[PDB]
RNA sequence: GGAUUUGGUGGAUUACUAGC
């Protein structure tokens, strides 16, 4: 029950979505395996997994791209599970737990840049890591800055 | 092989430097920063006042300059100096003792201001080679080969000494001839972070009052 | 290039037919099928990331026709040379 | 809708409809109940009225969204179709000296010009019992040092086209002298190719290039000195100066090697005298769209 | 007598440019069907 | 000015649904998702009637007479729409799902066929006045094991045969008398049979199946009825025909097969002419016109409409439409010129005059997200997300340079140097303002300073000068050029997603997320005013949503402006489902545009009834002709337009100013005056009546009268007019009466006149030229014949 | 006479050609 237990540990919809990213956290190795199959001074294998690793650290799924090792054994489903949208969330301390931030982005209260965002299981790049804010006028934003003491109506915050 | 905070850059980029001043300046350390502005290429002189230093490094960090130089003075004598790589990167602050600015001369003329070649001598220790490669990337890469200029750093017993000189060479010998400061200097400390921060790593640190303070070299 | 110690299927007869008669045989069809899993991954990967609907790229022997076709078309080829560089 | 029309009601029990633009009403329409409200709709298809006696609201099609509506003062009566259906068909030409282009697209020239360089972008990009080796090819390095099928690919090349010819046996029999030829040979002897020109505006542009390239060329030059008369015999009427001379230009493309090794015979270059005593009236355009080009560059910018 | 002069001196100097284009395109098209396959 | 109509769609050439050319065959109607759009190959124009559909086209039938055409919905809505009218008579509601609608060669009834019930039903008279209930059924036929696959009309209305996806096949005749001809089905066919054809004959009977196989019935002795008299086969190693055309005068047969191989027989002699794939894609809908001449292919999944000639091997039109959207819109200094962005990267060139491209570019791997035209017709920057910039040539069809960052980074958007030497773009990885030099493809300098992304980048042409867009709500006017480097900032209220520049080079339009539109200055940094979007724009609720459409956050900002040329207007558009254009002084919107009524896309409705693409217009500009501005959708890109003129726009009227007094100054040779009062009803056809009526000896004297304030007017006029009229003598005759009359006037007043001298220099270049041209090279291929010397 | 809250039905929520 790999499948489940990870699907406690970052809260998912469906008990399906798991083995939506191991599908996928599989097909990285299956690329992974037949470009460790081509001869290593190949100006294509050379050029074509690190064309790879930039789109895999951009997206955030692994910590480095040095590492060439991280490629099959660091790729984890959890890996990809927790650029999800709700950890992100946590992670940034938005919300107190994970659970809880699923409740706020269900309930419509959080944005990436211009557009609220409502499904759950957004996938959020590592550059696109930085846009997520309150969605403005919120009442979960105007509580904060009622903490703080610094409420600005002129911004209806 | 070169610093982990200056390995991304280290050939590829050339550094822009700062050379401000403490706060109200003298008008004799006001020429001296731009002593400081002429012994590097690529150095503005941005006077400071009634900034702080928060808003003067995170306006800089946002504008993108390689590393920030500030000094400071007794009674016209400039005493300090510290040099503090911008992003995230380390701050060494020097004292320097014997000071001549170049002002007090003549009026022989104005500096050449060209790349120069540099002199590195007795730099042993570990952090020796820290030292060298914090003072080393505030120069413009890649000097050309005959070019006429020549930046001296010279650590006879733990006074870093840098004097500015130009060279010719004759049908014997090269003879050479001083332009510019001369300095001592001493490094006391060595944060990790920025002149910002104020509680960084401290890296190294001048241990003055120590049984063995006056036995050992660089410490 | 290393040997292979186990036997070769091909005949010395067959051998020397392929030596008788793109980078390698082989090597090409790793290429094209590591190309098509790949835009199998950008279509889900992009559909988490993007914030609007995205329809997959891709869907994965006689005369070919090119549904569109490049440049001016009526214009000659010879036109599209500069004449300093002929 | 559009403030084209007033449609007013009134206590002498009609509904008339003004026209803004002539000023005079074009319908009368007497109502036994008299209409106290008439309101258009905001688009352009529904009329409501509301009468005095009655309850409900009459509600009135309006035939001018699928009809042209005529503007006649008619109503005195109950009670410059150019003008009256309200749109203006252009003249053909103005005058006999005005230059004109074909009626219809703007692309005839166009298609009509690179035809050949088209159709070569447009189409698709697409063993013996004893085994022949040479010396070199096999061990025998020794017989390569004193060792001392482009035909057949041509051969199989002409396999296709006999294959094309077996497959298609049609019985059908098609005039063995073609219209277009025969509309070139009435308009030679009748000496006026007006009919014959007006065929060649109502080919494609497919046909164009069939037709111009499938000319009879021989010593005596027929065809080709019918043909040239014709375009001259063209722009002498001014009419589709755009495609008499791309009909000229299609010649050059087909025929051009054909004229020019027949250079100074006396019965081609009657033609092309007579082409050129035509051809330098219409020079009088590209000495117009300079002026028209230098001056309109020189007043936007400067 | 300034522009009368320069539209004659330049259109005699554009006479020769296209009377030796159209020349050497027919010098070209004449090989391009004498001597190619 | 203010009253734009739906002129024309652009792109996306096939969607769904059958193609039927017309009874003449002149025009070709194809059938995009929510609307049908009739291409003339003859006049290579596109017309798209302005009528929605509110789901996507599933079949389209064409009268023979052209008098009523009508399209069937998914649902089963029926649209009719007179050609020649262009207006819906009827729309007739069916209740089922209609696979195919053919009119009878009569035209008197209309067979049409749902699920496995066929049905004849009278069609109401064109000419007819409309009813409350025009829709009547003949007769419903149900004896069918499935639904008909496809349907069949002969010569006469008494047979109609459907091919059901059973196996077996009907014939059912018009009239109730003959139906004792005809009643049999055929059985024994394999598989499915994909249609039923007639050949002129009506002894012999045609019939295809999904397996390939092809059977013809023909009727004989063993009293005796319908064998098989012979089979046909067709061999395809994993084809299977999908949708068959057959011409019963031409005797020609089209295939449709899964692996898209086009392949063409004759009934008679059943020999192969040619097989051809138009796409790995395999064909959904063919057509064939009555001469047989042209056929039409169109592939759903590649969304892409090809028609071929069987007599000679040339393509009168094929064309793909982009695959998902247009990223961005580019306008050309010439009108007709358009350039259209796509997510998947390739780039297509449309045409203003006739909607069909002329090239596709597949330089950029990675899709392009903003496509902009230096002041020049020499090339065209596109800005794409694969993190490189590629300058293209429009005279050679190439890329000059591929302009990179140092660290490869994306790039949003785009803005180009107008004297054509900097191309500045901006990202959402860097903020930083990369500036590329157009001759050396080193980056020149990173200009920076901000936080958050840079969204857009523009330069005004007359100032030079860039402005770039933040995230951080600050908007900063560069300065880049000649030893200033001084950057001035603005501060604003909300993320700025909008910039636009207005032609005057002084004034700045935004587009906040707050959804207001602000108008600064940029020599002074205060504002002019702001315009208030937030309220009028309709948002669609999407299917899977969880908040009413009211207040939902998406899509009430506008994340695309663009000034007129006038300098007067902005139209506005974003991820809604609206457009829009506010005026610039009065600071009111003018009029507010849907762009599309679809159930099939999501952003449309405010109110569902008691993921899907989402419906929004990416980018926006107003042309240089300036009759309309083309909006890029989701449906495709969309251009409105004033090219109708009905509408009574008068200027200046006094009571004595009647269309008859305007004819009557022609009598009375007062030319001067009858163009004045025509002018003072701004209707077209008085304007031609006295354009084309007065001589060229007073052209000249008629110039010189002209007043001032009618000069702008006046030159709009011929610069709308002289593009598809014949008179070119006589039109650059007026041409060069305005410009010799006021020189020094249109020079002084550059400003006022902008959309007049770009119009007029469109039809100077395009067909003035050619003509010129074709004049100067006949005449110099002459002189050289006699020039040089005899051969042999 | 006034105010608040709530149960139930009917009519709309796409454009009106009759049931088996």
């Amino acid at each position: 029950h790999r499948d489940t237990q990870v699907m406690r540990t970052y809260h998912i919809q469906n008990r399906e979505d798991y083995h939506k990213y191991n599908r996928i956290c599989g097909d990285i190795r299956r690329l992974a395996n037949k470009l460790s199959l081509l001869p290593p001074t190949d100006p294509f294998r050379r050029k074509h997994e690190q064309l790879l690793l930039d789109k895999l650290y951009a997206m955030g799924v692994l910590t480095t791209k040095s590492k060439i090792s991280d490629l099959e054994n660091k790729v984890t489903v959890s890996a990809i599970c927790r650029r999800r949208l709700p950890v992100i969330m946590h992670r940034l301390k938005m919300a107190e737990t994970i659970q809880d931030a699923v409740k706020f982005i269900e309930q419509g209260h959080v944005r990436v840049g211009p557009n609220l965002i409502n499904d759950p299981a957004y996938l959020v790049t590592r550059n696109m890591e930085d846009y997520v804010t309150w969605v403005d006028n919120s009442k979960i934003k105007k509580t904060l800055l009622r903490y703080r003491n610094q409420i600005d109506d002129f911004d209806f915050s | 092989q070169v610093d982990d905070e200056y390995a991304a850059t280290s050939g590829i980029m050339d550094p822009r430097i700062i050379v401000t001043t403490s706060r109200d300046p003298s008008t004799r350390l006001s020429q001296f920063a731009k002593e400081i502005k002429l012994l590097f290429p690529n150095a503005v002189r941005l006077n400071r006042g009634n900034y702080v230093m928060p808003n003067l490094v995170d306006a800089c960090k946002k504008s993108g300059t390689t590393d920030l130089v500030v000094l400071h003075e007794h009674r016209g004598v400039p005493t300090s100096l510290t040099i503090s790589h911008f992003p995230h990167g380390p701050t060494a602050q020097f004292s320097l003792h014997n000071v001549v600015m170049r002002h007090d001369i003549i009026n022989a003329g104005n500096q050449s201001e060209v790349n120069p070649h540099l002199i590195f001598d007795n730099f042993t220790t570990a952090l020796g080679k820290r030292v060298v490669c914090i003072l080393k990337h505030l120069f413009n890469a890649g000097p050309k080969k005959d070019s006429e200029r020549v930046i001296t750093f010279a650590n006879r017993g733990d006074f870093i000494s840098v004097r500015q000189h130009v060279y010719v060479r004759t049908r014997e010998g090269v003879e050479i001839a001083e332009v510019g400061p001369r300095f001592e200097m001493r490094l006391f400390e060595l944060r990790l972070g920025t002149l910002e921060n104020k509680d960084a790593d401290v890296e190294w640190q001048l241990r003055r009052f120590i049984r063995t303070a006056n036995k050992k070299d660089y410490l | 290039f290393e040997l292979s110690d186990v036997k070769s299927s091909k005949s010395l007869a067959e051998i020397y037919e392929d030596d008788y008669t793109a980078l390698s045989e082989e090597l090409q069809k790793a290429h094209s099928e590591i190309s098509e899993l790949y835009a199998n991954l950008v279509y889900k990967l992009d559909v988490l990331s993007s914030v609007h609907f995205v329809p997959k790229p891709a869907s994965t022997e006689t005369p070919t026709i090119s549904m569109e076709d490049a440049q001016p078309l009526y214009m000659s080829n010879a036109s599209s040379l500069a004449p300093q560089e002929i | 809708p559009e403030g084209r029309w007033i449609v007013s009601a009134s206590l002498d029990s009609t509904i008339r409809t003004w026209d803004l633009p002539t000023g005079g009403c074009i319908d009368g329409i007497i109502v036994d109940n008299v209409a106290t409200n008439v309101k258009f709709s905001p688009n352009g298809d529904l009329l409501a009225t509301t009468h005095v006696t009655g309850n409900g609201i009459c509600i009135w099609t309006n035939r001018a969204q699928f009809k042209t509506v005529s503007t006649r003062t008619i109503d005195e009566s109950e009670f410059l179709n150019d003008i009256d259906f309200n749109t203006y068909t252009s003249l053909e030409q103005i005058d006999k000296e005005l230059l004109t282009l074909s009626i219809g697209p703007r692309s005839k020239m166009n298609t009509l010009l690179h035809l050949d360089v088209i159709r070569k972008r447009s189409k698709p990009k697409e063993l013996p019992f004893f085994l022949q080796l040479s010396g070199e090819k096999v061990g025998d390095e020794a017989s390569v040092r004193e060792g001392i099928h482009r035909r057949d690919q041509e051969a199989q090349k002409k396999l296709d086209a006999e294959e094309q010819m077996n497959k298609f046996k049609v019985t059908g029999r098609l005039g063995f002298e073609s219209h277009f030829t025969k509309q070139l040979r009435e308009g030679s002897q009748s000496k006026d190719y007006s009919s014959l020109l007006a065929t060649l505006i109502n080919f494609s542009p497919a046909a164009v290039d069939l037709e111009i390239r499938s000319l009879n060329s021989f010593e005596p030059f027929d065809e080709i000195v019918w043909f040239i008369d014709a375009l001259t015999q063209g722009l002498k009427s001014n009419k589709n100066f755009e495609l008499y001379e791309t009909f000229m230009s299609l010649l050059f493309k087909a025929h051009g090697d054909v004229i020019h090794a027949n250079n100074k015979n006396q019965d081609i270059a009657s033609a092309l005298q007579n082409w050129e005593d035509v051809h330098k009236k219409e020079d009088r355009l590209d000495d117009l769209v300079k002026f028209c080009m230098g001056v309109a560059a020189f007043v936007t910018t400067a | 007598r300034v522009k009368t002069e320069l539209r004659s001196a330049l259109k005699s100097t554009e006479d020769d440019l296209g009377f030796n284009v159209q020349g050497l395109k027919f010098v070209k098209q004449q090989w391009n069907l004498r001597h190619n396959y | 000015k203010s009253d734009f109509k739906f002129s024309n769609l652009l792109g996306t050439v096939y969607r769904q649904g059958n193609i039927t050319f017309s009874d003449d065959g002149k025009q070709l109607l194809s059938p995009v998702g929510n609307r049908v759009s009739v291409f003339d190959l003859i006049n290579n124009k596109s017309f798209t009637f302005e009528y929605e559909h509110r789901k996507n086209i599933a079949a389209i039938d064409l009268n023979k007479q052209g008098t009523l055409l009508i399209s069937i919905d998914e649902d089963g809505r029926a649209i009719l729409v007179n050609f020649k009218a262009r207006n819906v008579l009827h729309h007739f509601n069916f209740k089922e799902k209609c696979s195919a609608v053919k009119f009878s060669p009569d035209g008197r009834l209309f067979a049409l066929a749902s699920g496995r019930f066929l049905q004849i039903w009278k069609t109401p008279d064109v000419n007819k006045d409309r009813q409350f209930a025009p829709f009547v059924r003949h007769r419903v036929h149900a004896g069918h094991f499935q639904d008909i696959t496809s349907l069949t009309w002969s010569q006469d209305s008494r047979f109609i045969l459907t091919t059901s996806k059973d196996l077996s096949a009907k014939i059912w005749s018009v009239d109730s008398e003959e139906k004792n001809l005809a009643a049999t089905t055929f059985n024994g066919h394999r598989d499915y049979v994909m249609g039923a054809f007639f050949s002129h004959d009506q002894e012999k009977i045609y019939t295809v199946s999904k397996d390939g196989a092809v059977f013809v019935w023909e009727f004989t002795k063993r009293k005796y009825s319908w064998r098989i008299t012979k089979k046909h086969f067709f061999y395809a190693n994993q084809a299977k025909v999908k949708c068959v055309t057959f011409h019963p005068a031409t005797r020609l047969l089209a295939v449709g097969f899964t692996s898209g191989e086009f392949r063409l027989y004759d009934l008679p002699d059943f020999t192969l002419i040619q097989q051809l794939s138009m796409g790995q894609n395999p064909v959904n809908t063919v057509s064939v016109n009555q001469t047989g001449e042209w056929l039409a292919f169109g592939s759903s999944k590649l969304g892409q409409l090809l028609v071929y000639e069987w007599q000679s091997e040339s393509y009168i039109l094929k064309q793909q439409g982009h695959f998902d959207s247009t990223n961005s819109l580019a306008y050309s200094p010439d009108g007709s010129r358009v350039v259209t962005a796509s997510e998947d990267g390739k780039i297509k060139v449309w045409d203003i005059t006739s909607g069909f491209c002329l090239a596709t570019f597949e330089e950029h791997t990675s899709s392009v997200t903003a496509v902009q035209f230096a002041k020049r017709g020499q090339v065209m920057f596109s800005s794409s997300l694969d993190g490189t910039v590629r300058a293209w040539d429009l005279i050679r069809y190439r890329n000059f340079r591929t302009f990179t960052g140092t660290e490869r980074i994306q790039f949003n958007c785009l803005a180009v140097d107008p004297s054509g030497e900097v191309v500045c773009a901006g990202s959402l990885d860097n903020f930083d303002i990369h500036v590329w030099s157009v001759q050396t493809g080193q980056l020149l300098d990173a200009l920076s300073g901000h936080e958050g992304p840079v969204s857009c980048l523009s330069f005004s042409q007359e100032n030079s000068v860039l402005a770039s867009a933040s995230w951080d709500k600050t908007i900063r006017i560069w300065s880049i050029f000649g030893r200033s480097q001084q950057v001035e900032p603005i501060e604003v209220y909300s993320d700025v997603l909008a910039l636009s520049m207005r032609p005057d080079g002084k004034e700045v339009a935004v587009s906040t997320l707050k959804g207001q539109i602000s108008i600064f200055n940029i020599e002074d940094a205060k504002q002019v005013g702001n315009i208030d979007c937030r309220k009028d724009i309709i948002s669609g609720r999407f299917n899977q949503d969880r908040f009413t459409a009211k207040n939902s956050e998406r899509s009430k900002f506008f994340t695309t402006i663009h000034y007129s040329f006038d300098g007067m207007a902005i139209v506005a558009g974003g991820n809604n489902n609206s457009i829009c254009l506010y005026d610039v002084p009065n600071e009111v919107l003018l009029k507010r545009f849907i762009v599309s009524r679809n159930m099939a896309l999501n952003g449309t409705l405010e109110f569902l009834n008691s993921m899907r693409p989402e419906v929004r217009v990416t980018s926006v500009q107003f042309s240089p002709t300036a009759n309309a501005f083309a909006a890029a959708s989701t449906e495709g890109l969309l251009i409105y337009s004033t090219n109708d003129t009905i509408l009574f726009d008068p200027f200046d009227l006094d009571v004595d100013v009647t269309p008859h007094s305007t004819v009557e100054a022609l009598r009375e040779k007062q030319f001067l005056n009858a163009l004045v009062m025509a002018f003072r009803l701004n209707e077209e056809y008085l304007i031609n009546k006295v354009y084309e009526a007065i001589p060229i000896k007073e052209i000249p004297l008629v110039a010189s009268n002209i007043p001032a304030i009618y000069l702008p007017r006046i030159l709009k006029f011929i610069g709308d007019f002289a593009i598809e009229s014949q008179h070119i003598e006589f039109n650059l005759i007026w041409i060069k009466a305005l410009l010799s009359a006021s020189g020094g006037y249109i020079n002084e007043h550059k400003y006022l006149f902008s959309t007049a001298m770009r119009s007029i220099q469109r039809f100077i270049v395009r067909v003035a030229k050619e003509v010129v041209n074709t004049t100067t090279d006949n005449k110099y291929t002459y002189r050289f014949l006699v020039s040089t010397d005899g051969s042999m």
